[PDB]
RNA sequence: GGAUAGUGGCCUACCAUGGUUUCAACGGGUAACGGGGAAUAAGGGUUCGAUUCCGGAGAGGGAGCCUGAGAAACGGCUACCA
RNA sequence: CGGUAAUUCCAGCUCCAAUAGCGUAUAUUAAAGUUGUUGCAGUUAAAAAGCUCGUAGUUGAACUUUGGGCCCGGUUGGCCAACGGGGCCUUUUUUACUUUGAAAAAAUUAGAGUGUUCAAAGCAGGCGUGCUCGAAUAUAUUAGCAUGGAAUAAUAGAAUAGGACGUUUGGUUCUAUUUUUUUCUAGGACCAUCGUAAUGAUUAAUAGGGACGGUCGGGGGCAUCAGUAUUCAAUUGUCAGAGGUGAAAUUCUUGGAUUUAUUGAAGACUAACUACUGCGAAAGCAUUUGCCAAGGACGUUUUCAUUAAUCAAGAACGAAAGUUAGGGGAUCGAAGAUGAUCAGAUACCGUCGUAGUCUUAACCAUAAACUAUGCCGACUAGGGAUCGGGUGGUGUUUUUAAUGACCCACUCGGCACCUUACGAGAAAUCAAAGUCUUUGGGUUCUGGGGGGAGUAUGGUCGCAAGGCUGAAACUUAAAGGAAUUGAC
């Protein structure tokens, strides 16, 4: 009964069949194919920096009816280009053109998050300072 | 292409008892059966039972009495270490204070609280509770 | 149906069975003495013999085959052994 | 058309290809 | 089951529980011995030499009355085939069907019998090599298996 | 037989045709130095170990060698490549 | 959530949580019985391969010393009771597995001692004011070593005896102490005769193979026979329409259509009987007779003696359509050529017709190839209908016996049905889809949210059409099953 072997000798039979079929859980073959290094713009670590090349405006997906305010960002360490989602309102004009941003994952794993279509990153810092101290008021930023 | 009499006889006792049947019969029988039994009869789980011969490995008739909630058969026969019979039986019996797991030994065929007495180990091969 | 004698079966419902499913297996065939209209000569005759048994004393033929039981001819006598 | 895997030797000479253009 | 098809029936024999010859039987275990010899040399196999004593004579089963099985009395005595009578047989029943298969090619039905027919034959002879009653390299093949009987 | 501190196709001459494998050889990959160990655990498990101790390898890349009980040494030498 | 009337945005009050700390991103562990040995799922939700054979692998029925007496006897409990152990009597080859022991560096881990002012630590420290206790112990898979046991699971032995004991009497051969070329003598092996013995073979599986007997079937191959019908053709009587649709037109016809009568040819097919019936591995199989070879079930006081179950590789067969070459070419008919384009039930219809439909010799290998349910084995359940075989009856009829047909009782095997639920399930429902948190009879295959996609790429098979194997980037919050109630 139940489909599988039970004899005290069977051994090799039953670890062959779970190497198998562990290649369709979705995060371990992740890991055992490197996924994360050949492709995916950070090559695997948690933040990255890039230069901004031009600001954007993102229509959000309907229900909901807003213009959202992103970025299109080069990562320094590879060439690639991505778009970046900038919190916090009125937080837009302390970025322009050629600032130096750290950019963060958008918490879901490479999946986008709400209403914003393809809009995987988050930007963190800008010229060295960050946006959260910049938008209560604690720093200033310079010029360049 | 029965591979295992045992497997077979303790079957047709748990389907008697539960219909609420006072005797069963089992065919084919042999030594380990007879031993097997034995047990069940020391601590009050069977009446007597009988053993018919025919030139053809017997049959055997069981009376029942209404006491045995379940019994069954372990298999494969995994060998058993002295330190691991605590974890068998934390996993089979429904309490710390009744129930067996019945063990092969090279002392014999006995349940596993005279087997911690002897101090003696070998391959599981059933329980009784 | 509950409690029943498994041990003690009644002829009757013994007799019954199949003969592999009685408490213990047995035949049900048997021997028979048989003569022929002409010779004294007796001969034994299996209940559901296959061949076509002649006498010894000369080419007479005391059965023939069936599927089942074997036919006996005409006027033999015979007796159940 | 034909898909193509990486071998250890072209992985390796690639980036330090690379890193000469940075330097 | 059958080892072949789904058939599932249960016909056979059933030997009687005594052991010991029953009390109307009385001729000599040389009598019948003397019997079993004769036919042998006019060619009988083992089985048909049972059947004969069954239902001619009183014997109920040779093993009872004398101490031993045919086939071993005959092997005391030369007259031991050179090969088993139930795989003889096997081949046999091969062979006729090969020869039908020569002038109906397109009979599909027997071209799937004779490899059931060939299947058999090798998972006995296997059997025959281990306890070695047959010489090892010992093999069935298509062509010579009709000189094999013939 | 030569060579070695010494055994051995370690190397040479002559001769034989062998050796491994579905109980996975051979080939490919590793963002792979091995182990004592670490994290999380009802039990059974899963993931990690460049890094305080033990063992191995290397001194920009390859090759060669002197001195010495001990090195194919690099805070010793010689040549080529960068 | 937000379109003024904001419990969700922004600010002010108040309140909550953790607190010298609190939040965010990425990876990994638990949650996850969503990787399942313990411990999942595969009728309808993802998932049983068209079918059968078969090698590696996994798995495999029962049986051989059992019982009974008599001493010693340690531990615990209140002399005596239980539990452990030894001895004696009664006819008295090779492995797996398990116990014990030696081994497995220190640090780390578990853990004993000790008021670092407590603690994380450390290995110290006490006592009179010279004296003195310590720096324990355990664990550590597998492999190797030594040792006790003999259940379970394997392996070997005496059958052309060539066997055992031989303590019975010859022969050959080889080594040597001692005490003196050679003998005695001790010890090797081998050959022969007498003699002793209970002299030496487990059962016969409601496992399997083989023989035999009377049967059974729309199972297969080759040959042969019949039946109307359809189309066409030749004769034949009569005289205007015939066909077809919802309606009509193209078409045929006074040289006679359609209709009637007598004959003939060709190719295909096998009505009614025909069913909750039969056979085959599946695809599938229906007129008669003959030949050839095969098969299940039943009967059996026949024979052999474990010969078995499932199955990667590999192999045979595989509807319809389709491909290559020859034959045939009635009917129907992808393509193609044509008639009408009017009318909402009859809205898709009429005419001609190529390939094909049949057959021979080679290919292809797909189907809702379906019971949408893998094979082998045991148990839980009862009744009378039917198909095949067997047994009994003082039974009916054919006839004065046998046989045949029928009736009643019983039994083995098969396609189904009705009743029943200890049970199972999300439910519909289920004799298995039961004997599963009270979780283990043996064994093969497949699935892991929905798309991208049976796509791309590599390989392999094919004349071709195509078959088999078979991704990822990226994208998304559902897609899906069963069963209730009932708007305009």
């Amino acid at each position: 009964g139940k489909g599988k072997p039970r004899g005290l000798n069977s051994a090799r039979k039953l670890r062959v069949h779970r190497r198998n079929n562990r290649w369709a859980e979705n995060n371990y073959k992740k890991r055992l194919l490197g996924t994360a290094f050949k492709s995916s713009p950070f090559g695997g670590s948690s933040h990255a920096k890039g230069i901004v090349l031009e600001k954007l405006g993102i229509e959000s997906k309907q229900p909901n009816s807003a213009i959202r305010k992103c970025v299109r960002v080069q990562l320094i360490k590879n060439g690639k280009k991505v778009t970046a989602f900038v919190p916090n309102d009125g937080c837009l004009n302390f970025v322009d053109e050629n600032d130096e941003v750290l950019l963060a994952g958008f918490g879901r794993k490479g999946k986008a998050k709400g209403d914003i279509p393809g809009v995987r990153f988050k930007v963190v810092k800008v010229s060295g300072v960050s946006l959260l101290a910049l938008w209560k008021e604690k720093k200033e930023k310079p010029r360049s | 292409t029965r591979s295992s009499v045992l497997a077979d006889a303790l079957n047709a006792i748990n389907n008697a008892e539960k219909t609420g049947k006072r005797q069963v019969l089992i065919r084919p029988s042999s030594k380990v059966i007879i031993k097997f039994l034995q047990v069940m009869q020391k601590h009050g789980y069977i009446g007597e039972f009988e053993y018919i011969d025919d030139h053809r490995s017997g049959k055997i008739v069981v009376q029942l009495n209404g006491r045995l909630n379940k019994c069954g058969v372990i298999s494969p026969r995994f060998n058993v270490k002295i330190g691991d019979i605590e974890k068998w039986t934390a996993n089979l019996l429904p309490a710390r204070q009744f129930g067996y797991v019945i063990l092969t030994t090279s002392a014999g065929i006995m349940d596993h609280e005279e087997a911690r007495r002897k101090h003696v180990s070998g391959k599981i091969l059933g329980f009784v509770y | 149906v509950l409690v029943q004698d498994l041990l003690h079966p009644t002829a009757a419902s013994e007799a019954r069975k199949h003969k592999l499913k009685t408490l213990v297996q047995g035949p049900r065939s048997y021997f028979l003495d048989v003569k022929c209209p002409g010779c004294l000569n007796i001969t034994t005759v299996f209940s559901h013999a296959q061949t076509a048994v002649t006498c010894e004393s000369c080419s007479t033929i005391l059965c023939t085959p069936t599927g089942g039981k074997a036919k006996l001819s005409e006027g033999t006598s015979f007796r159940r052994k | 058309k034909p898909d193509k895997q990486v071998s250890k030797l072209q992985r390796k000479n690639k980036a330090k290809q690379l890193r000469a253009q940075r330097i | 089951g059958r080892m072949h098809s789904a058939g599932k029936g249960i016909s056979s024999s059933a030997i009687p529980y005594s052991r010991n010859a029953p009390a109307w039987f009385k001729l000599s275990s040389e009598s019948v011995i003397e019997q079993i010899v004769k036919y042998a040399r006019k060619g009988l196999t083992p089985s048909q030499i049972g059947v004969l004593l069954r239902d001619a004579h009183g014997v109920t089963q040779a093993r009872v009355i004398t101490g031993n099985k045919i086939m071993r009395i005959l092997k005391s005595n030369g007259l031991a085939p050179e090969i088993p009578e139930d795989l003889y047989y096997l081949i046999k029943k091969a062979v006729s069907v090969r020869k039908h298969l020569e002038r109906n090619r397109k009979d599909k039905d027997a071209k799937f019998r004779l490899i059931l027919i060939e299947s058999r034959i090798h998972r006995l002879a296997r059997y025959y090599r281990t306890v070695a009653v047959l010489p090892p390299n010992w093999k069935y093949e298509s062509a010579t298996a009709s000189a094999l009987v013939n």
